[PDB]
This record gives structure tokens, C-alpha cells and sequence, in this order.
């Protein structure tokens, strides 16, 4: 085995608080005087089919606003929209609001969510933003308003909320700013995501992270090109790699001494061939939710 | 799907 | 998908200190007025191979041991042993000691570890207790001493400290008194893990997730015996099952309207025929590190 | 493998 770890999240569990709007509850993010939280906590479930947010959020006061921190009702003073976020300015800046920023993250990065239901922490994950700017994970029990986040340094980055479910039952939603990741809008109406495709560089850190490991048994005598590498990646709905990439797992590459073209010859006999009933750090599947920084972080 |  | 959740790890994480005894740096758990940690902190090198703790502890002085909480060096005013966990009186009550207790956990049963580098938190991760009493899990660079926790309302139950890797590359440790899971002592000699079997009732608490999340392909008409049943367990590796087991998957079997012995039935056949390259909640394995309580938790 |  090699554990998919997600960061510590105590900075995070302090600023989980109950958002209440008439029967809905879900979950908000109480960071200095401001609560952020999914827009269409204001919507009736008809007005999810084709909510105009300007005028629904017009017709609220502050007091149609329940914010729970705990045992405490916090006072909302004042509501604004940030695209697709609600901000519920309360009388209180959270006094254990840790350093923090808002980031927006690219496919194939990783993230923790603080799974909540009605504000109470409840469980935490490690997981990819896929290709298509969606999330596989949670059961979803009062979910909605869950926030990913990476700690740097002594810093917590912000980087998704999660807003809805699609009708596969991926996860989808927005940065910290409102934006949402993907084509995807907060309306009830049916929306496709893109091709889920394999996040190929993190496939290849964590060849490494087996090697490391002392897992061998997929390493052959084969080099590659990066070009005939990408004709059978794409074949198998792989995302191509480029230079960058190649860059990117030089660490791995120089601890290992396993060049990356080399171990990209590796994953292209996989690809064609599979695994013959063998496993691969105890999966049975190619793995590609740790980046290459992921892996540097745990080897060390 | 955003219930809820 | 259906994501493998830690506990969140905030009650834990004001806890966590550096101890180190000579060139010797590992984690420390800092509850009132007590650090605790693995004894062999105490010893050299050498020591390691056949060690006299209470000689190596006898000749240990407080100012041999180093106790940093962040940026704080702590006063040590006591040494002691209880088992194989050293304890450090310290002049000062952690200020952030969460309500505690102390328990010893089942194998087979599932627990949140907060893998530590040098009394910092690094990673949260969910495990189980192999029936063999290891560990299956963090690369351990200063993981020594990082703890194993449930939180069960408002408490958070300490059940678990790493000590050591053992050959195979598992893990070994004991509760928070000292006590080993499994055969195993704090001492550099070859030591054998028991077969590390399947467990069966966690295997069977995440088909019922796979129902629940519309995952129904391997339901089959059959039904079975939990004798006949047993029988083919044994043949893979796999833990015989118990009524209390049948007892303890009741809210599943209700939830999903499959009787646990049908159930038993579907598991029977994966066993016997294989998955024929099909997978199940996106795993190409059976999956056992959930306990039916875990299920329940992540299914509300 | 006690070691750290």
C-alpha cells in the first residue's frame, strides 16, 4: 500500500458553519466577518429550474438568514452575491479564522474537501479534480458548501465549494470567488460533463511512488518518445504529457534513476497489455489522484 | 441535482 | 465512487509534539500534563538489537529528553513507563487537550491516523486493523509515534500508536498504555505477522455501499448458508463470518431490502468466478477497509 | 525497523 493522505484539517473544522434559508440547510465557510456558501440555498425547489438569483436574493432580508456556528446564532448585518457564491456578512469576524487564500486549481490537481452536514464536520478526503473539472466523491448528505482546500506553509488555499450533483453523480462547484470549475451552471436542468479522461502525470508519479516502494515488477527494458507515447495515451483516453510534465517529475525521476521516458514506456505496455491479475501498490488500477508534488511530499 |  | 473518509484530525493536531532523546526525533502526544511516546526513543543504535528499557530509562535523566510543541520547549520534571509507551510528565497542561479516552480497538475495526514528521501534522488517513494486528500504511519518515483515533460524539478515543515497520514493510504498535497489537515487541529482531486475511463483514458493509450508490451487477438469485458460506471464506484468505456479523450489517440489509445471507451469496460467486474485469464502486478489488458502522456513518 |  501507499495512503492517500489529506492534509490536517483543524484550520478548516473552525470555520464550518450551518446556513439556513427557510428548509434549506447546508454548509458555509465563516472566514473574518463574511459566511460564503452556495448561492441556491435561497431557492424554493421550484425556483431551481430557472432561478433568476437577482431577484430571488432582492426579496430576501438578512433576517431570512439562519447561520449557526455551533451553539451560537450568529447576526447576518448584510447579503451580497459573488457569482454563483452567497456572502452573509454576520457582526463577528471568526476568531479562530486561520491566514487563508482563495486560489483557483487546474485539472489533475489535488485537494482535500471537509465533508460537513449542517455545518458540523463529519469527514475528510484527498481527492483530483478530474479533466472535466469534476469531483468524484462524497455520499452527499447536506454536502452542498463542503470546501476543498490545500494548507501551504502555515496558509489554508481555498479552492472549490461544492455547489450540486450531475447526473452521473460526480460533484461539481465553484472557487472561492463564485466561478464554477467547468460548463456548469446552478440550475436543476440536465448538463453534460466532458470525457473523463486519465490524468497521466499523476499516473507516472505514482509508478514512481511504487518504485520507491520497491514495486518493480512494471519496469521494462523499453524507452519511448514523448510523440508515441501521446498517439497510445490518447488511444486509452489518457491526457497527453508535454515537456512541462516531464519537468514536473524530475524529482522522482533522479531519486529513482528511472528517466521519465523510460517509465512512460512502462505505462504504455500497461496501457496495451494490462496487468495479468497482478497489483501495483495493492491496486489492481492505474492510480491518478497524487501529483507529482503529492508523492515528493509523502516520500519525504 | 442540488438537493441540498 | 465511494470515498474512504479519516475523522477530522483538528482535536488531534494541538497534541502532537517533537520528542527527542539524543540523535533520536519522533512524535509525542500531549494530553494535560503527560507526553506521550514510543519507549525506544531511549535507545542507541546498538540498544535496538536487545535493549533493557527500565536499565536504558534508570540511566535517562528529564534534561535528556528535548519536548517542542510548535514553537515552545517544554520542562520534562518526570519519566516514566507504562509498557512499551514512554511517559513525560511536562510542567505545563496542554491548553488545547481535548475531552479523551484511552481504548483498545478490534482487528478488523477502522481508525484515522495523523501521520506526523517531527511533532508536525503532515496527513489524515482512514485505516483497519488487519486481523493480523499491522498496519497497512504512511511511508514513515519520523512517523514513529503518530496516533490512531475515533472521535465518537465529542471524544475523541486514542486507540492506536506506530512504533515500528516490520519486514514485510507493515506496520506494528500499541494503544495509548503501552500494549502491542499482535505478537510484536519494541525490540530489532525478525518477527513474523500471522496470514493477513479478508475482512469478510467489512467486505460485505461496502457491496451494501455499492447497492446504495446503484452498484448492482454482482447481486445474484442465489442465497447460501453462513456454513457453506464459511467454507469457500476459508479457502480465499477470507475471515469466517458470525451471526454477530450477520447482526451487525441489519440497518444495511434493511436500507437495501438484501437479506445478509443473499448478500453472502454475491460475495460467494466474486470469489469463485472473479470480477471478469468488471469493478465495483470504481475498485477492481473487494474493498475491507469499512467497517458496516463506517457505511452507516458516510450513508446519512 | 524501529528506525525513527
Amino acid at each position: 500500500g501507499f495512503r492517500k493522505m489529506a492534509f490536517p484539517s483543524g484550520k478548516v473544522e473552525g470555520c464550518m458553519v450551518q446556513v439556513t434559508c427557510g428548509t434549506t440547510t447546508l454548509n458555509g465557510l465563516w472566514l473574518d466577518d463574511v459566511v460564503y456558501c452556495p448561492r441556491h440555498v435561497i431557492c424554493t425547489s421550484e425556483d431551481m429550474l430557472n432561478p433568476n438569483y437577482e431577484d430571488l436574493l432582492i426579496r430576501k432580508s438578512n433576517h431570512n438568514f439562519l447561520v449557526q456556528a455551533g451553539n451560537v446564532q450568529l447576526r447576518v448585518i448584510g447579503h451580497s452575491m459573488q457569482n454563483c457564491v452567497l456572502k452573509l456578512k454576520v457582526d463577528t469576524a471568526n476568531p479562530k479564522t486561520p491566514k487563508y487564500k482563495f486560489v483557483r486549481i487546474q485539472p489533475g490537481q489535488t485537494f482535500s474537501v471537509l465533508a460537513c452536514y449542517n455545518g458540523s464536520p463529519s469527514g475528510v478526503y484527498q481527492c483530483a479534480m478530474r479533466p472535466n473539472f469534476t469531483i468524484k466523491g462524497s455520499f452527499l448528505n447536506g454536502s452542498c458548501g463542503s470546501v476543498g482546500f490545500n494548507i501551504d506553509y502555515d496558509c489554508v488555499s481555498f479552492c472549490y465549494m461544492h455547489h450540486m450533483e450531475l447526473p452521473t453523480g460526480v460533484h461539481a462547484g465553484t472557487d472561492l470567488e463564485g466561478n464554477f470549475y467547468g460548463p456548469f451552471v446552478d440550475r436543476q436542468t440536465a448538463q453534460a460533463a466532458g470525457t473523463d479522461t486519465t490524468i497521466t502525470v499523476n499516473v507516472l508519479a505514482w509508478l514512481y511512488a511504487a518504485v520507491i516502494n520497491g514495486d518493480r515488477w512494471f519496469l521494462n527494458r523499453f524507452t519511448t518518445t514523448l510523440n508515441d507515447f501521446n498517439l497510445v495515451a490518447m488511444k486509452y483516453n489518457y491526457e497527453p504529457l508535454t515537456q512541462d510534465h516531464v519537468d514536473i517529475l524530475g524529482p522522482l525521476s533522479a531519486q529513482t534513476g528511472i528517466a521519465v521516458l523510460d517509465m512512460c514506456a512502462s505505462l504504455k505496455e500497461l496501457l496495451q497489455n494490462g496487468m495479468n491479475g497482478r497489483t501495483i501498490l495493492g491496486s489492481a488500477l492505474l492510480e491518478d489522484e497524487f501529483t507529482p508534488f503529492d508523492v515528493v511530499r509523502q516520500c519525504s | 441535482d442540488e438537493v441540498d
